[PDB]
């Protein structure tokens, strides 16, 4: 699943 | 395309666990910065070797890039789209310097520290923790144990930060980074969220 870093 | 660290010219024998990281890390085929690559790899080398070895067993790779992550075939489909958990209109994946959760982690060199296109204390540890969570530990953020730690202690370490208070998988990845970035941040995690500290610490024992 594509998981981003915190904004 | 990329080159495996063990197949590159970079010297890494003084880096802890360089034999396993040599099979995990992929560095660019084109001129990059040796300092930025060395600092990123040595940070990953702080991870307990049992965890790194489990990542290699599950065929997880960490590719370091000198370009946006969406230039790579694996993430091309994310071009123009808002990342999960972000407010619409505030960001696209093309602007995100790191991504984890699958078998290929992407980390753009020079964007490790907080504010460099992201809000994590360490981009490579956060992104890699996503793949460990989903692949090595079979979505361990979903366990009843971790759900309890997240509800109780996420407000203690990230107060009024909707991102960590809404997505337990994001609380896992950033707590992992706090544990491994430095003696200071690990102590911060231990002080504000002692159960979460203990959980991350026990991962090395789960990986063996
Ligand atoms: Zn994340």
């Amino acid at each position: 699943e594509p998981l981003p870093p915190p904004p | 395309h990329g080159v495996l660290l063990e197949e590159s010219g970079l010297d890494v024998q003084t880096i802890p666990s360089h034999d396993v990281l040599g099979r995990i890390v992929i560095v660019p085929e084109t001129d990059f910065s040796f300092d930025e690559a060395n600092e990123t790899i040595r940070t990953l080398a702080r991870i307990d070797r049992r965890i790194l070895e489990q990542a290699a067993n599950h065929h997880i790779y960490i590719q370091l890039l000198t370009n946006p992550i969406t230039d790579e075939p694996i993430a091309r489909h994310l071009r123009g789209k808002t990342p999960r958990g972000y407010v619409p209109g505030s960001k696209t994946w093309d602007e995100v310097p790191g991504i984890g959760g699958a078998h290929l982690v992407l980390v753009r060199l020079g964007h490790s520290e907080k504010g460099k296109g992201h809000g994590s204390i360490n981009l490579e540890l956060h992104a890699f923790a996503h793949s460990l969570d989903y692949i090595v530990f079979d979505h361990i953020h979903e366990t009843d144990e971790f759900q309890a730690l997240w509800r109780e202690e996420a407000p203690q370490l990230f107060p009024r930060e909707y991102f960590f208070l809404t997505y337990p998988e994001e609380y896992f990845a950033e707590s992992f980074a706090y544990y491994y970035v430095s003696e200071k941040t690990q102590e911060t995690l231990r002080m504000a969220a002692p159960r979460t500290y203990t959980f991350i610490r026990q991962l090395a024992e789960r990986a063996s």
